[PDB]
């Protein structure tokens, strides 16, 4: 339900304290590994020769406890960015010592503050620790939503709080995070512990954090209200934020003393669990998409490759989607055959890429629904799926269905078709080469023939996600270009991200394509107005298709076909993140390029700054013809 | 060793305060090993300290002692690691020390405490960045001020003005407070921003004069009136942790630093005496009320040193 921990800066006995916090229902304890007041000297005699021990023993807990139940904390006197040389030197040494002890102990995480703007030396020392043996432990950078300087009571007569609002100024703590993680080169081990205050900032300030790697939210006891029965509770705004953070599955940390004295800290925790169990429940899509959040997958190429049995099974597991197909064919039959010709008129329906036959079945249900007469061809280049088809036609369909084991571009049809039906669409619509396939088959469509689908359109939107930028970056492989990861699309349930602008149509295809000369190549220029400060990491892709007239499928959020989990979105990364200021326009360019051999996409951002052209000549990514 | 008195004192000596009669208040913490806690000790014979078995009275605190102050002649007010301000009461016979109140108001370590001139009120400062005003009699927080933007290092009540006290923070602000003012704090200091302020002591006679020490070992003399930095000396090679004035008609200034040294300075901030006696950090100093030439220093080396000042 909820994973939560206790933050303490006082631990008289680690055994007693840990027992306490467990009894209260906490999954873990954030605590100092050295006494917070125990400042140490490393260079000057005589204090450097201070007799040890320097802290309490590793023998005081099991390895299992250290590994699972403890998050360490940097001592607060440690200031690597101090302007006093000696304090800098001592803080450099103490910071290494405390981090090395955490690694010694096998702690799963360690808390470090971003409590000011300049953490350059702090970053340099952390980077050094990280580059001293490959380890998995996380560093939680404790950053406030609202900097303490901007939180202070207006009680200084000769230093009044600037009540005049500053857009970028109110986002200063995001810039603290950004600079730190940029210096540390987006280490996957460095994440955010976002500290929440009584005074929530403006929405823009909260939105700054959308695509950032938040591992924890810190809730001070201070920010909690009191109900009639005197229970700790939160403002509706604080609650809306908690509901937001529960979607990112962060860990919650309670810090500070029990201000609700005639209660226990289970009160704070029970409130959280109360909110968690009382959260607005998630839709079936969100239940379908539950395991796949921000999971990078290769786009399927069902032309170039022969899909596996279980791949077709998942395709088939979308009854909404096939109802739409049935309805589109249903409608098209009634349009093509008047009730006077009902029994005399038999329409030639060809399924192009019939897989294991779900479109054949839908075609048959549609024909009985319409009470009209149909002859079915089922064309499928994948001979493994032809096994499934031919068993289906022998056992059930009978001679109404002629299974054809052929590429639809090569097949010489015995007759022309009234209707061609196809599900050749990927997450960017045309990314599996529906156009080239259907173009090849259109000679055997009647002059008045219908293609279902008649049309599809790709859409793009710029996104911010430092999480997904890092996951792409982590996809380097031996024996290929070290940046090829960035020059290919991924199918992904985009979860931890910020959409910077409304989706805009990219590429459109129409079937049949009556063009005297047909060119499936494309060049498109898009301008995304941006109303926030942010960092561009890539482009989310989606699609809409018109099956027939008003019957459509869409994964485009604004028009998403309800309850259709068949396609996650696609992602076009860029190699270097691009800063975008509120007011600025993001200009992206997409090309659809081709040979006889391959089709591919190239893309460049041209505003507010130019990127490199990604995937020149399909060098990193092609789609086989 | 007395009854309710621990048969062993924690190594890290945090505070030393000579009462009127020359009796010695000792605060100590355990800053390392299995148990991180603290103790309060009374030595009516000061030359016996720090040995536990020669103590008049001793008690164990739940947590370490960051700061300490005498409340009159029988009261001890405690800044705890626990985020609690603790009031400790002396025995009638002064044989034991017993918890009057322990209040958990600060969300982090209580770093600093000072009793206001009434003896009925005190100010606390914490790493939680807040400064709280305490009603000692009713055991409650009258006011909580978040004036500062980083952890509060020191708070020192004016000698004779119950509404006036100084605070200093790692936010680089020295605040002069007057609770009678609706905006009670006023940012004071040198004209030029300098090193973080670490220690505060009002002049006992001249109520508008105070000294502060910095993270860079510099001690500075300030006039509220001039609002300009009068005199500054570089006394230490490390931060100035403490500043203590002699009981003399023309006071002496005792300076204590993480440099493990004691310095005694004149009114002109010149150097009269210096002691390399301690071999770890020097935490506190008190002048004997009895013999004003005597200065008692405690340090993390667990040394209780008695100095003879010329
Ligand atoms: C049901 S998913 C789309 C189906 O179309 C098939 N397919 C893709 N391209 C062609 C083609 N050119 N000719 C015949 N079948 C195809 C694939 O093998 C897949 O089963």
């Amino acid at each position: 339900r909820v994973s939560s921990g206790r933050d303490l800066n006082c631990v008289p006995e680690i055994a007693d304290t840990l027992g306490a916090v467990a009894k209260q229902g906490f999954d873990f304890l954030c605590m100092p590994v050295f006494h917070p007041r125990f400042k140490r000297e490393f260079i000057q005699e005589p204090a450097k020769n201070r007799p040890g021990p320097q802290t309490r023993s590793d023998l005081l807990l099991s390895g299992r406890d250290w590994n699972t139940l403890i998050v360490g904390k940097l001592s607060p006197w440690i200031r690597p960015d101090s302007k006093v040389e000696k304090i800098r030197r001592n803080s450099e040494a103490a910071m290494l010592q405390e981090l090395n002890f955490g690694a010694y102990l096998g702690l799963p995480a360690f808390l470090l503050p971003l409590n000011q703007e300049d953490n350059t030396n702090l970053a340099r020392v952390l980077t050094n620790h990280i580059h001293t043996g490959h380890h998995s432990s996380m560093f939680w950078m404790r950053v406030p939503l609202v900097a303490p300087e901007d939180l202070r009571d207006d009680i200084i007569e000769n230093a009044p709080t600037t009540h005049t609002e500053e857009y970028s100024g109110e986002e200063k703590t995001w810039m603290w995070w950004h600079n730190f993680r940029t210096l540390c080169d987006y280490s996957k081990r460095i994440a955010v512990a976002l500290e929440i205050g009584a005074d929530l900032p403006s929405n823009h300030v909260i939105d700054r954090w959308l695509g950032e790697p938040i591992k924890a939210a810190i809730l001070p006891t201070s920010i909690f209200l009191t109900n009639k029965k005197g229970f700790p509770v939160l403002s509706k705004m604080h609650q809306r934020l908690i509901f937001r953070l529960l979607k990112l599955e962060v860990q919650f940390i309670i810090t500070g003393t029990n201000h609700h004295s005639e209660k226990e800290f289970c009160s704070y925790l029970q409130y959280l669990e109360y909110l968690s169990q009382n959260r607005p429940p998630p839709n079936a899509y969100e239940l379908f998409a539950k395991g796949y959040e921000d999971y990078l997958q290769s786009p399927l190429q069902p032309l170039m490759d022969n899909l596996e049995s279980q791949t077709y099974e998942v395709f088939e597991k979308d009854p909404i989607k096939y109802s739409q197909y049935q309805q589109a064919i249903y409608k098209c039959l009634l349009d093509r055959v008047p009730e006077e010709e009902k029994d005399t008129n038999v329409q030639v329906l060809m399924v192009l890429g019939a897989g294991r036959g779900p479109l054949v079945n839908a075609s048959l249900r549609a024909a009985k629904q319409a009470d009209r007469r149909i002859k079915l061809y089922a064309v499928e280049k994948n001979p493994n799926a032809v096994v499934t088809l031919e068993n289906w036609q022998f056992e059930e369909w009978g001679s109404q269905v002629t299974v054809v084991s052929s590429d639809m571009r090569e097949w010489v049809a015995p007759e022309k078709a009234d209707i061609i039906v196809s599900e050749l669409l990927g997450s960017f619509a045309d990314n599996e080469l529906s156009p080239e396939c259907l173009d090849g088959a259109q000679h055997f469509l009647k002059d008045d023939g219908v293609s279902i689908p008649g049309e599809y359109t790709s859409f793009l939107a710029p996104i911010s996600s430092s999480k997904l930028y890092n996951e792409v970056r982590a996809c380097r492989e031996k024996d290929r270009d070290p940046e090829a990861q960035f020059e290919m699309p991924y199918v992904v349930r985009l979860h931890n991200f910020h959409q910077l602008s409304a989706p805009q149509p990219c590429f459109t295809f129409s079937h049949p394509n009556r063009d005297p000369m047909i060119d499936n190549n494309r060049y498109c220029t898009l301008e995304f107005p941006v109303e926030v400060n942010t960092v561009l990491h890539g482009f989310a892709g989606y699609f809409e298709t018109v099956l027939y007239q008003d019957i459509t499928l869409s994964i485009r959020p604004e028009t998403h076909s309800p309850g259709m989990f068949s396609w996650f979105p696609i992602l076009f990364p860029i190699k270097q993140p691009i800063t975008v200021r509120e007011g600025q326009t993001i200009c992206v360019r997409f090309w659809r390029c081709s040979n006889s051999k391959k089709v591919w996409y190239e893309w460049a951002v041209t505003a507010p700054v130019c990127s490199a052209i990604h995937n020149p000549t399909g060098r990193s990514y092609t789609i086989g013809l | 060793l007395p009854p309710n008195a621990p048969a062993c004192m924690e190594r890290q000596l945090e505070a030393a305060r000579y009462r009127s009669d020359g009796a010695l208040l000792l605060g100590a913490s355990s800053l390392s090993g299995r148990c991180w806690a603290g103790s309060l000790w009374l030595f009516k014979d000061p030359c016996a300290a720090p040995n536990e078995g020669f103590c008049s009275a001793g008690v164990q605190t739940e947590a370490g002692v960051a700061d300490l102050t005498w409340v009159g002649e029988r009261g001890i007010l405690v800044a705890s690691d626990s985020g609690a301000v603790e009031l400790w009461e002396l025995d009638e016979n002064e044989t034991l020390i017993v918890s009057k109140f322990c209040k958990y108001e600060h969300d982090d370590i209580v770093s600093t405490v000072s009793v206001l001139s009434s003896g009925t009120q005190a100010v606390s400062g914490s790493k939680d960045i807040c400064i709280k005003v305490w009603d000692l009699a009713q055991q409650v927080v009258l006011s909580s001020y978040r004036a500062h933007a980083a952890q509060v290092t020191c708070v020192a009540a004016s000698p004779h003005k119950d509404s006036v006290f100084l605070s200093c923070s790692e936010d680089n602000r020295i605040l002069l407070w007057d609770t009678r003012c609706p905006k009670p704090a006023s940012q004071i200091g040198c004209s030029a921003p300098g090193y973080l302020p670490t220690s505060l002591a009002w002049h006992p006679q001249q109520s508008e004069v105070f000294v502060f020490g910095d993270e860079n070992g510099t001690v500075s003399l300030v006039d509220t009136k001039s609002t300009s930095c009068v005199l500054s000396s570089a006394v230490h090679s490390q931060c100035v942790t403490g500043l203590v004035f002699s009981p003399h008609s023309v006071p002496f200034l005792a300076s204590l630093s993480e440099d493990c040294s004691l310095a005694v300075l004149d009114s002109s901030l010149s150097e009269l005496f210096r002691s390399q006696a301690h071999r770890d950090f020097v935490r506190d100093a008190t002048w004997s009320p009895l013999n004003h030439s005597l200065l008692t220093t405690v340090g993390w080396d667990h040394q209780v040193v008695h100095h003879v000042v010329p």
